[PDB]
C-alpha cells in the first residue's frame, strides 16, 4: 500500500571513530490480511543499485504482453 | 518404481521381523528402531524414507481392509521370504494398527486431551476464618493444542464436582447407547 | 497480658491507638456506622456519604474516620475469625478502654449478624479457581480417509473457570475419545466417594 | 492473473517480490530469526517505487558530479 | 511529641494504609484519572523550560582526568545556575 | 568445609550424602547440624572484622555446650584466606535491578527522505543489553540525548555530594 | 396475584422474545428486563421470579427436537392444563412464534455449539506464470486459494496455498472419494 | 538549593508586575486548577472574552507562575529563602507576600502530585494465605503432605498483578525469621545515625 | 535457499473425516451432519504446521464445485 | 481395591504347582518387582533359564497380573491382612502367601516413595533476600528521606526445571503487615499441631 | 482536502519560495483567491513545518522520557554497615509499532555511571564534527 | 474416630515436619528435598500398551510368544511411565468389565441373565442409526442442490487460448 525511505551517511560508531559508510532504510506498509504490518529494512550501496536494476528489469518484463 | 517396499530388499530375510514389528510398536506409541542397529544396510537420509514408506503402507493397508489376494499381489516382486513375513505381520497385530488409526482420527480437532491427574485435600484454616474444614479437589489437565502441550488446573468443591459428574453422566447415557 | 479476639495474641498497637478515636462518638451513631461497615463486608454496599454525614457532627477529618472504619472492620472480622461471642468481646473491649456503653451498643448489632458474616467469610475465603459451568457434545464418526469405516463416538467438553470475582472467565476446550471419557468419569466418581466422607 | 472467482477471465500483469532478512540474534532472543517475505505489487505501485528510486539515484549522481 | 511531627506519625500512616487497602474514599476515586493529566501537564511545562545547551565550553579543556572536575565543567555548557 | 563450599553457590549434596552414609548419621540430625552451622556463619559474616573482634567472638562462643577445639576452626574459616572470597560473593548479593552489560551506538546524518528532499538532521542509534538477557534498540534525537547527558552529569554530582556527606555527617 | 397471566399478553410475549434474544441469539446487552419492571408496575410483591422459572422451563422444553406442530399442542396442553396454564388462543400464539424463529434458533444453537475452526468463505485465483529473476520463460499455471477460518466469537485467520495440475487433480480425487462415501452411507 | 532564577524564565514573569494583585490571585488559582483538574487553553479564550486580554502572554504568565510554584515546592525551601529569591523580580511587597502565601498553602498537595513521576517499581499490595493438607492422589490414596498456599498481590505502574505460590512450615519459619531481621536494623545505631544526621 | 516455486505455502498432506453431532448439553437431538478436514502445511523454513477446520455439506459441495471450476480454468490455459 | 477378571485368572493360574514351583514363583515375583522398580530394565527379566519350560503367554499374563496387584496394593496402602485374605481366596498355601508377604515387605519403601513422586504442584519457595535503602530524591522531587525495602524471592517451578526469582519493593508499613500475615500463618500451624 | 494536502506536501518537499507557488498553481486554472490563501499561509508557518518534518523518525522505537532516582544502600542479607550510594534510571521507549510505551529499569554504581558518562561524552565528541 | 484420629495424625505429622529446621537446597539430602521442595516431582503420562491374551486361535499367538513382544511392564523406558500405563490399563479393563459380566443389584443383573453378545442390543440401536443415516440422506438435494452446471467446465477446452505475447519489450525510465 505505502512505502517510505531514508538515505543518509554514517559518521562514526562505537568501535570506529571515523567512517563514511552509506546506507538506505525502507519501510513497507504491507497488507497482511485484514490487519497491517510494517517491514523495516536496511540496504548498502551495491545492494541498492542491484535492487534498482532488478526493478527496472521487472518493469521491462511486466509490460511485454500488454 | 513399484511398491514403496522396494527399498526393503537390501535387508536380509533374518532382520525383517525385528524392524517391522518395532516400527509397528513405534506407530502404536512406543519407541522406534534406532539407526545403530541396521546402519550398515541403509543410509540415514534414505532410512527415513523407507521408515515412512513402511509406516504409511501399513496404515493404508489396515485402514482400507484389503482382501488377502490384493495384499499378496502387491508384494510379488519382493524377496521370496519377506512376503510371508509381511503378511504374517499384518495378520498378527492388525487390531493395534486399527486402534492407533482410530485414535489419530480424534487428532482432527483444535485440541486433544493427553493425560490427567487429580489431588484431594482438606482445607483447615485461612486468614478469613480458622474453622474452615473445606474439602477441595484439584484437577490437572495436559491438553495438546496446535503442536504443544498446555497444562491446566481446576479447583472444585463438592457442589461443582457433583454438577460436573451429573453433566458427564448425562453425556455418558448417550455415549453408551451410541455404541 | 493478651486477648482472644486477636487470636490469643497481644493486641496490635494501631487498633489500641484508634479505638480511643472510635470512643469519641455517640453510641446511636455507632449503631448505624458499624451497621454500614458490616453491610459493606456482607456485600450489600457502602455509602461513604452516609458515614461522613453521621460523623459530621464531631468534625472528624480524613485520618480519624479512616482509622475508625479500619478498626471497625478489623476488629469485627477478627472476632468473627474465632467465633467469639458478644459477652466475651464486650469484656475484652472494656479492658481496651472503650466505655461499657459503647461496648454494649456495638455488640447489640455484632451479636445479631454473626451467622451471615461467617457464612460469607467461608464462601469468600482464599481460592484459586472455580468451575462456573460445563458443556458437552457427542459425535459419532462414520467414515474417514485413514479408516474407511469407524462407527465409534467422540465427546467434546468445555470448562469455564472464574479465576477471581469480577473477572472474565477463561474457557477450556478439549476433545476426548470414549475410553478417556469413561476413565475420567470413573476417577471423578472415586474422588467424590473419597471426598464425601469428610462431613 | 488469468481468472478469478469474481471474474471469469482477464490478462493482467502482477509482480511477486520475495526477500530475505537477517535480524540480530540479540534483539529476538536465542533464535537466529531469519525470515522471508513476499509482497504482491501492481503497475502503479511499481511505477512510484521506480520513480522515487530513480530520483534518489539522480540526487546521488548530482552530488558525485558536484 | 515534637519529634512525632517529624518521624513519629507511624501509627496514623499504618492505619491509613490498612484502610485504603480495601476501600477508596470517593475524592480519591477520580484522583486516579486526574493523575495522568497532572503528570502530562508537569512534563509539558518542564519541556517549556527545558535546560537547553545554548552555551559552550571553550575548546581545549581536555587535559583533566578526574571524577570531580570534568563533571563540574560539563554542567557549565548548559549555563544552569549552581 | 561442605557448608563453606555451599556459600559460593556450588552444589555439594552428593558429598554430604556420602559423608552421612559413611558416618552412620540420621538425616534428621545432619540437617539440623548443617542448618545451625550455616545460620551461625551467615550471621557472623554479615559484620566486618572491625565490628566483630575475636575476643568477643569466642567469649560469646562460651564453652557451655561448646567444644574448645572447634572454635579454632570457626575462627580460621571466618578470618582465613577465604574471607575475601566470601565478602566478594557476599557483595554480589546486594543487587535488585539489572546492570548494563554493553553499550553500542551509531550516528547517522540523514541527507534525504521521502517526505523531504534534503533533511540534514543528525541522529543517533542506540543498542543496550542487560544482565537479565534483555536487548533494546532505539533511536535517540539530539535534544533527548542532551537531556540524558545533563541528567547523568547531575546524578554524578549528587552522588559526589552524598559521598562527601557520608564521612562528615557520621563521624561525629 | 392473578395479574398479567389472564389479563395482559403484551408483557408475556415481550418477555418470551427478550428471553429468546438473551439465551439463543447472544445479544444480552440491553433487554426488556430492566424496562418492564418500572414501566409495567404489576410486579407481585412476593411471587415474581418463580413464574420466570416456568417460562424458562417451557422455553427449553420445546427446544429439544422441534416436533411437528400437531404434537406440540398436546404437550403444551398437558404441561399447561394446571394452575396458571396458558390459554388455547395463547397456546396457538406461542406455537406460531416457534415458526417465527425456528431456523434462527437452530442456527444459533449450532453456532453456539462449535468446537473447531469453521469455514467462513472461500476465495481463490488461478494464474499463469511468465518468468522470474533467473528463469526467462515459463508457462506452467498455478492456483491460489485463501481460506477464511475462525472460531465463533474470535477474529478470523487467513491461510494461503499454492498448487499445480497434479496436486489439484489429487485434491479433486480425494474430494470425489469424500462425496462417494457420503453417497454410499445413506443405504 | 536556592532559586537563582533563569533570565529567560524571568522575562515571562514581566506580565504580572504590570498587573494588580487582584488578577494575580486569580492567576494563582488558575495555576492550582492547571495542576489539579488539568490544563485547557480554551480558558485563554474565556479570559480574552471576559477581559479582552491577549491569550499568548496570559499563557506565558500562568505557565511561568506554575513552574515557579512547582520548583519551589519541589525543594521545601524555607520562607526566608523564597523572599530572598523573589526580591529580584521588582515585585510589590504585597504581591511578594501573596506569592509566598500561595506557595506555602499548596506544598503538600503538589509534592503528592510530583511523587507519581518517579520510576514505577513492583510494590506490595496485599497477601492471602490458606492452609491445606494433601490426603489422596491418583497413585496414593492415604497421604499426609501439609502445605501453605500463598496469593501475593503486586502493583506495577497502576495495575494489579497476582502470583500463586506454595511453601512448607519450616520455610515459612525461615521467612519470618529473616524478615524480622529485616526490620530490626532500623532500630540499630547505624540506621539511627544515618536517618538522624541527614535531617 | 532461494526458490521461486515456493513463495508462501505448500500443503504436504490432506486428511478428512465424516461424522455427525448427536447430542449436546443445550440440545439432546442436535443431529446434523458435518465434515472436517486436517491440513498440514510447510513454509519456507521447511517446518510442518497443522491446521484443522470443520464444514457442512453445502459448504463442502461449494468447495468441490469451486475446485472443479479451478481445474477446468487451469486446464484450458 | 477392585480387580479385573484377567488378573483373577492370572492369580488362579499362579497357584497351580504344576505350572509353577516355589522357585519359579519366587523368580517371577522378583522379576515383576525388578520391572516395576529398576529404571534400566530389559527383556532380561524373563531370561532366567529356570523359567524356560512354560508357555510365554501364561508367563507374561501372570507377570502383568502380579505387577498390577502390587501396584494396586501400594496405591491403596494395603497391609498383611488384606493381601493374606485375598491370596487365601485365590487357593494359595501358607508357603506362597508367606513368600509374597516377605517380598512385599522387603522393598515396600521404594514402592511407597515411587507412587508419591507423581503429580504437579504450585511453585515452591526456598529462601528470601532483602536490601535496605534510604530514598533521597527523584527527578521531579528533591527531598524525601524515606527508607524503602527491596525483596527477592527464590522459587522453583516443578513445571520448568529453573529457578526464577520474584522481586517486589516494600515500605516499612507494608513489611510489617506482611510479617504479621506470615506470623498469623505460623500461629495457625501451631494451633493445628496442638490439637 | 486530499489534493490540498498533497500540494502542501510537495511544497514542503521542495521547500519552495512563495513566488513559485503564486506562479505555478495559477497555471492550472485556479482562481486567484485560492492562490492568495495558499501563499499567505505558506509564508505564515512554512519553516515550522519543515523543522517539524526534520525531526521526524522512521525507526519503530524512540526514546521519549528520562527519569532517575537516587538512593543510599546501608545493609542487606549478606552484609551490614554499608554507606554505598546507588542510582536508578528509567528510559521511556515508545514502541510506535504497537502504539504503546514500555519502560526500562536500570541500576548503576559510581564506576558504571562514570563509564556511561564517558561513553556519552565520546558520542558528543562525534556529534561535534558537524559544526 | 476418623474425624478425630485423622486430625491427631495430621497434628503429629505437622509437629514432626516442624521439628526439622530449614537447610539450604545445595545441602539437601533427598528426604529433605522431598520435604522442603518439589524439585524431584515427575508428571503423569500413560503410553499405549499391549498385553498377551489367553486366546490360542493361531497366527497372532506366534507373535505373543516371541521375544518381539516384550514383557508388558517393560515396554516403556521410565518406571513412572510403567506404573502410569499399568494403572490406566487396569482402570480401562475394569471399565470395559463394568459394561460386561458383573454380579450387580437385583435389577442391574436382570439383563445379564439372557443377554446375547452385542446382538439383542442391535435391534434398539438400529433405530438410532436409522435416524442418523436418514439425516445424512437429507441435505444431498434438500437445499442448494441440484448443482448440475456442466456448462462452465468443459466448453473452455474447445476454444483454447487465442492470443499470446510477442517479443521482449522495454522502455526508458520516466
Amino acid at each position: 500500500i505505502d512505502m517510505e525511505w531514508k538515505f543518509g551517511v554514517t559518521s562514526g560508531s562505537s568501535e570506529l571513530e571515523k567512517v563514511g559508510s552509506i546506507f538506505l532504510q525502507l519501510k513497507l506498509v504491507v497488507k497482511k490480511g485484514n490487519q497491517t504490518e510494517n517491514v523495516y529494512i536496511e540496504l548498502t550501496l551495491p545492494q541498492f543499485y542491484s535492487f534498482l536494476h532488478e526493478m527496472e528489469r521487472v518493469r521491462t518484463s511486466m509490460e511485454c504482453f500488454c | 518404481e513399484g511398491t514403496p517396499l522396494w527399498r526393503l530388499q537390501k535387508l536380509p530375510a533374518e532382520l525383517g521381523p525385528q524392524l517391522l514389528h518395532k516400527i509397528i510398536d513405534g506407530i502404536c506409541g512406543r519407541a522406534y528402531p534406532v539407526y545403530q542397529d541396521y546402519h550398515t544396510v541403509w543410509e540415514s537420509e534414505e532410512w527415513m524414507h523407507v521408515l515412512e514408506d513402511i509406516a504409511k503402507f501399513f496404515k493404508a493397508i489396515v485402514g482400507k481392509n484389503l482382501p488377502d489376494e490384493e495384499i499378496f499381489q502387491q508384494l510379488n516382486q519382493l524377496n521370496s521370504l519377506h512376503q510371508e513375513t509381511i503378511m504374517k505381520c499384518v495378520k498378527s497385530r492388525k487390531d493395534e494398527i486399527k486402534q492407533a488409526l482410530s485414535r489419530e482420527i480424534v487428532a482432527i480437532s483444535s485440541a486433544q486431551l493427553q493425560d490427567f491427574d487429580w489431588q484431594v485435600k482438606l482445607a483447615l484454616s485461612s486468614d478469613k476464618i480458622a474453622a474452615l474444614r473445606m474439602p477441595l479437589l484439584s484437577l490437572h489437565l495436559d491438553v495438546k493444542e496446535n503442536g504443544e502441550v498446555k497444562p491446566y488446573s481446576i479447583e472444585m468443591s463438592r457442589e461443582e464436582l457433583q454438577n460436573l459428574i451429573q453433566s458427564l453422566e448425562a453425556a455418558n447415557k448417550v455415549v453408551l447407547q451410541l455404541k | 497480658m493478651r486477648f482472644r479476639f486477636c487470636g490469643d495474641l497481644d493486641c496490635p498497637d494501631w487498633v489500641l491507638a484508634e479505638i480511643s478515636t472510635l470512643a469519641k462518638m455517640s453510641s446511636v451513631k455507632l449503631r448505624l456506622l458499624c451497621s454500614q461497615v458490616l453491610k459493606e463486608l456482607l456485600g450489600q454496599g457502602i455509602d461513604y456519604e452516609k458515614i461522613l454525614k453521621l460523623t459530621a457532627d464531631a468534625k472528624f477529618e480524613s485520618g480519624d474516620v479512616k482509622a475508625t472504619v479500619a478498626v471497625l472492620s478489623f476488629i469485627l472480622s477478627s472476632a468473627a475469625k474465632h467465633s467469639v461471642d458478644g459477652e466475651s468481646l464486650s469484656s475484652e473491649l472494656q479492658q481496651l478502654g472503650l466505655p461499657k456503653e459503647h461496648a454494649a451498643s456495638l455488640c447489640r448489632c455484632y451479636e445479631e449478624k454473626q451467622s451471615p458474616l461467617q457464612k460469607h467469610l467461608r464462601v469468600c475465603s482464599l481460592r484459586m479457581n472455580r468451575l462456573a459451568g460445563v458443556g458437552w457434545r457427542v459425535d459419532y464418526t462414520l467414515s474417514s480417509s485413514l479408516l474407511q469405516s469407524v462407527e465409534e463416538p467422540m465427546v467434546h467438553l468445555r470448562l469455564e473457570v472464574a479465576a477471581a470475582p469480577g473477572t472474565p472467565a477463561q474457557p477450556v476446550a478439549m476433545s476426548l475419545s470414549a475410553d478417556k471419557f469413561q476413565v475420567l468419569l470413573a476417577e471423578l466418581k472415586q474422588a467424590q466417594t473419597l471426598m464425601s466422607s469428610l462431613g | 492473473k488469468t481468472s478469478s472467482d469474481s471474474i471469469s477471465r482477464m490478462a493482467v500483469p502482477t509482480c511477486l517480490l520475495q526477500m530475505k532478512i537477517q535480524e540480530d540474534p540479540s534483539l529476538c532472543g536465542d533464535k537466529p530469526s531469519i525470515s522471508a517475505v513476499t509482497v504482491e505489487l501492481s503497475k502503479e505501485t511499481l511505477d512510484t517505487m521506480l520513480d522515487g528510486l530513480g530520483r534518489i539515484r539522480d540526487q546521488l549522481s548530482a552530488v558525485a558530479s558536484k | 511529641i515534637e519529634t512525632k511531627e517529624e518521624m513519629g506519625d507511624y501509627i496514623r500512616s499504618y492505619s491509613v494504609s490498612q484502610f485504603q487497602k480495601t476501600y477508596s474514599l470517593p475524592e480519591d476515586d477520580d484522583f486516579i484519572k486526574r493523575k495522568e493529566k497532572a503528570i502530562k501537564t508537569v512534563v509539558d511545562l518542564s519541556e517549556v523550560y527545558k535546560p537547553r545547551r545554548k552555551y559552550k565550553r571553550h575548546q581545549g579543556a581536555e587535559e583533566l582526568l578526574d571524577e570531580e572536575s570534568r563533571i563540574h565543567a560539563t554542567l557549565l555548557e548548559y549555563g544552569r545556575r549552581y | 568445609k561442605f557448608v563453606v563450599s555451599s556459600l559460593q553457590g556450588e552444589d555439594c549434596r552428593e558429598a554430604v550424602q556420602r559423608l552421612g552414609v559413611s558416618a552412620n548419621l540420621p538425616e534428621e540430625q545432619l540437617g539440623a547440624l548443617l542448618a545451625g552451622m550455616h545460620t551461625l556463619l551467615q550471621q557472623a559474616l554479615r559484620l566486618p572484622p572491625t565490628s566483630l573482634k575475636p575476643d568477643t567472638f569466642r567469649d560469646q562462643l562460651q564453652e557451655l555446650c561448646i567444644p574448645q577445639d572447634l572454635v579454632g576452626d570457626l575462627a580460621s574459616v571466618v578470618f582465613g584466606s577465604q574471607r575475601p572470597l566470601l565478602d566478594s560473593v557476599a557483595q554480589q548479593q546486594g543487587a535488585w535491578l539489572p546492570h548494563v552489560a554493553d553499550f553500542r551506538w551509531r550516528v547517522d546524518v540523514a541527507i534525504s527522505t521521502s517526505a523531504l528532499a534534503r533533511s540534514l538532521q543528525p541522529s543517533v542509534l542506540m543498542q543496550l543489553k542487560l544482565s537479565d538477557g534483555s536487548a533494546y534498540r532505539f533511536e535517540v534525537p539530539t535534544a533527548k540525548f542532551q537531556e540524558l547527558r545533563y541528567s547523568v552529569a547531575l546524578v554524578l554530582k549528587e552522588m559526589a555530594d552524598l559521598e562527601k556527606r557520608c564521612e562528615r555527617r557520621l563521624q561525629d | 396475584m392473578a395479574a398479567g397471566e389472564l389479563e395482559g399478553g403484551k408483557p408475556l410475549s415481550g418477555l418470551l422474545n427478550a428471553l429468546a434474544q438473551d439465551t439463543f441469539h447472544g445479544y444480552p446487552g440491553i433487554t426488556e428486563e430492566l424496562l418492564r419492571s418500572q414501566l409495567y408496575p404489576e410486579v407481585p410483591p412476593e411471587e415474581f421470579r418463580p413464574f420466570l422459572a416456568k417460562m424458562r422451563g417451557i422455553l427449553k422444553s420445546i427446544a429439544s427436537a422441534d416436533m411437528d406442530f400437531n404434537q406440540l399442542e398436546a404437550f403444551l396442553t398437558a404441561q399447561t392444563k394446571k394452575q396458571g396454564g396458558i390459554t388455547s388462543d395463547q397456546a396457538a400464539v406461542i406455537s406460531k412464534f416457534w415458526k417465527s424463529h425456528k431456523t434462527k434458533i437452530r442456527e444459533s444453537l449450532m453456532n453456539q455449539s462449535r468446537w473447531n475452526s469453521g469455514l467462513r468463505g472461500l476465495s481463490w485465483r488461478v494464474d499463469g506464470k511468465s518468468q522470474s529473476r533467473h528463469s526467462a520463460q515459463i508457462h506452467t499455471p498455478v492456483a491460489i486459494i485463501e481460506l477464511e477460518l475462525g472460531k465463533y466469537g474470535q477474529e478470523s485467520e487467513f491461510l494461503c496455498l499454492e498448487f499445480d495440475e497434479v496436486k489439484v487433480n489429487q485434491i479433486l480425487k480425494t474430494l470425489s472419494e469424500v462425496e462417494e462415501s457420503i453417497s454410499t452411507l445413506i443405504s | 538549593m536556592l532559586l537563582e532564577l533563569s533570565e529567560e524564565h524571568k522575562e515571562h514573569l514581566a506580565f504580572l508586575p504590570q498587573v494588580d494583585s487582584a488578577v494575580v490571585a486569580e492567576f494563582g488559582r488558575i495555576a492550582v486548577e492547571f495542576l489539579r483538574r488539568g490544563a485547557n487553553p480554551k480558558i485563554y479564550e474565556g479570559a480574552a472574552r471576559k477581559l479582552n486580554v491577549s491569550s499568548d502572554t496570559v499563557q506565558h504568565g500562568v505557565e511561568g507562575l506554575t513552574y515557579l510554584l512547582t520548583e519551589s515546592s519541589k525543594l521545601m525551601i524555607s520562607e526566608l529563602d523564597f523572599q530572598d529569591s523573589v526580591f529580584v523580580l521588582g515585585f510589590s511587597e504585597e504581591l511578594n507576600k501573596l506569592l509566598l502565601q500561595l506557595y506555602l498553602d499548596n506544598r503538600k498537595e503538589i509534592r503528592t502530585i510530583l511523587s507519581e513521576l518517579a520510576p514505577s517499581l513492583p510494590s506490595y499490595h496485599n497477601l492471602e494465605w490458606r492452609l491445606d493438607v494433601q490426603l489422596a492422589s491418583r497413585s496414593l490414596r492415604q497421604q499426609i503432605k501439609p502445605a501453605v498456599t500463598i496469593k501475593l498481590h503486586l502493583n506495577q505502574n497502576g495495575d494489579h498483578n497476582t502470583k500463586v505460590l506454595q511453601t512448607d512450615p519450616a520455610t515459612l519459619l525461615h521467612l519470618v525469621q529473616q524478615l524480622e531481621q529485616a526490620l530490626e536494623e532500623m532500630k540499630t545505631n547505624h540506621c539511627r545515625r544515618v536517618v538522624r544526621n541527614i535531617k | 535457499l532461494d526458490a521461486k516455486s515456493d513463495v508462501t505455502n505448500q500443503l504436504v498432506d490432506f486428511q478428512w473425516k465424516l461424522g455427525m453431532a448427536v447430542s449436546s448439553d443445550t440440545c439432546r437431538s442436535l443431529k446434523y451432519p458435518y465434515v472436517a478436514v486436517m491440513l498440514k502445511v510447510a513454509d519456507h523454513s521447511g517446518q510442518v504446521k497443522t491446521k484443522c477446520f470443520e464444514m457442512t455439506i453445502p459448504q463442502f459441495q461449494n468447495f468441490y464445485r469451486q475446485f472443479k471450476e479451478i481445474a477446468a480454468v487451469i486446464e484450458t490455459v | 481395591m477392585e480387580l479385573s477378571e484377567s488378573v483373577q485368572k492370572g492369580f488362579q493360574m499362579l497357584a497351580d504347582p504344576r505350572s509353577f514351583d516355589s522357585n519359579a514363583f519366587t523368580l517371577l515375583l522378583r522379576a515383576a518387582f525388578q520391572s516395576l522398580l529398576d529404571a534400566q530394565a530389559d527383556e532380561a527379566v524373563l531370561d532366567h533359564p529356570d523359567l524356560k519350560h512354560i508357555d510365554p503367554v501364561v508367563l507374561k499374563h501372570c507377570h502383568a497380573a502380579a505387577a498390577t496387584y502390587i501396584l494396586e496394593a501400594g496405591k491403596h496402602r494395603a497391609d498383611k491382612s488384606t493381601l493374606s485374605t485375598y491370596l487365601e481366596d485365590c487357593k494359595f498355601d501358607r508357603e506362597r502367601i508367606e513368600l509374597f508377604c516377605t517380598e512385599y515387605q522387603n522393598n515396600k519403601n521404594s514402592l511407597e516413595i515411587l507412587l508419591g513422586s507423581i503429580g504437579r504442584s504450585l511453585p515452591h519457595i526456598t529462601d528470601v533476600s532483602w536490601r535496605l535503602e534510604y530514598q533521597i530524591k527523584t527527578n521531579q522531587l528533591h527531598r524525601m528521606y524515606r527508607p524503602a525495602y527491596l525483596v527477592t524471592l527464590s522459587v522453583q517451578n516443578t513445571d520448568s526445571p529453573s529457578y526464577p526469582e520474584i522481586s517486589f519493593s516494600c515500605s516499612m508499613e507494608q513489611l510489617q503487615d506482611l510479617v504479621g500475615k506470615l506470623k498469623d500463618a505460623s500461629k495457625s500451624l501451631e494451633r493445628a499441631t496442638q490439637l | 482536502l486530499e489534493t490540498i494536502s498533497f500540494i502542501l506536501e510537495q511544497a514542503v518537499y521542495h521547500n519552495v519560495k512563495p513566488a513559485a507557488l503564486q506562479q505555478q498553481l495559477e497555471n492550472i486554472h485556479l482562481r486567484q483567491d485560492k492562490a492568495e490563501a495558499f501563499v499567505n499561509t505558506w509564508s505564515s508557518m512554512g519553516q515550522e513545518t519543515v523543522e517539524k518534518f526534520r525531526q521526524r523518525i522512521l525507526a519503530p522505537c524512540k526514546l521519549e522520557t528520562v527519569g532517575w532516582q537516587l538512593n543510599l544502600q546501608m545493609a542487606h542479607s549478606a552484609q551490614a554497615k554499608l554507606k554505598s550510594p546507588q542510582a536508578v534510571l528509567q528510559l521511556g521507549v515508545n514502541n510506535e509499532d504497537s502504539k504503546s510505551l514500555e519502560k526500562v529499569l536500570v541500576e548503576f554504581s559510581h564506576k558504571e555511571l562514570f563509564d556511561f558518562y564517558n561513553k556519552l561524552e565520546t558520542i558528543q565528541a562525534q556529534l561535534d564534527s558537524l559544526t | 474416630g476418623d474425624s478425630a484420629i485423622l486430625l491427631r495424625a495430621i497434628g503429629s505429622q505437622i509437629r514432626d515436619q516442624l521439628a526439622l529446621p530449614w537447610v539450604p537446597p545445595h545441602l539437601r539430602t533427598p528426604k529433605l528435598q522431598h520435604l522442603q521442595g518439589s524439585a524431584l516431582q515427575k508428571p503423569f503420562h500413560a503410553s499405549r500398551l499391549v498385553v498377551p491374551e489367553l486366546s490360542s486361535r493361531g497366527e497372532p499367538r506366534e507373535f505373543q510368544a516371541s521375544p518381539l513382544l516384550l514383557p508388558v511392564p517393560t515396554q516403556v523406558p521410565q518406571p513412572v511411565g510403567r506404573v502410569a500405563s499399568l494403572l490406566e490399563h487396569h482402570a480401562l479393563q475394569l471399565c470395559q468389565q463394568t459394561g460386561r459380566d458383573r454380579p450387580g443389584d437385583e435389577d442391574w443383573v436382570h439383563r445379564t441373565s439372557r443377554l446375547p453378545p452385542q446382538e439383542d442390543t442391535r435391534a434398539q440401536r438400529q433405530r438410532l442409526q436409522k435416524q442418523l443415516t436418514e439425516h445424512l440422506r437429507q441435505s444431498w438435494g434438500l437445499l442448494g442442490a441440484p448443482i448440475q452446471a456442466r456448462d462452465l467446465g468443459e466448453l473452455l477446452q474447445a476454444w483454447g487460448a487465442g492470443a499470446k505475447t510477442g517479443a521482449p519489450k522495454g522502455s526508458r525510465f520516466t
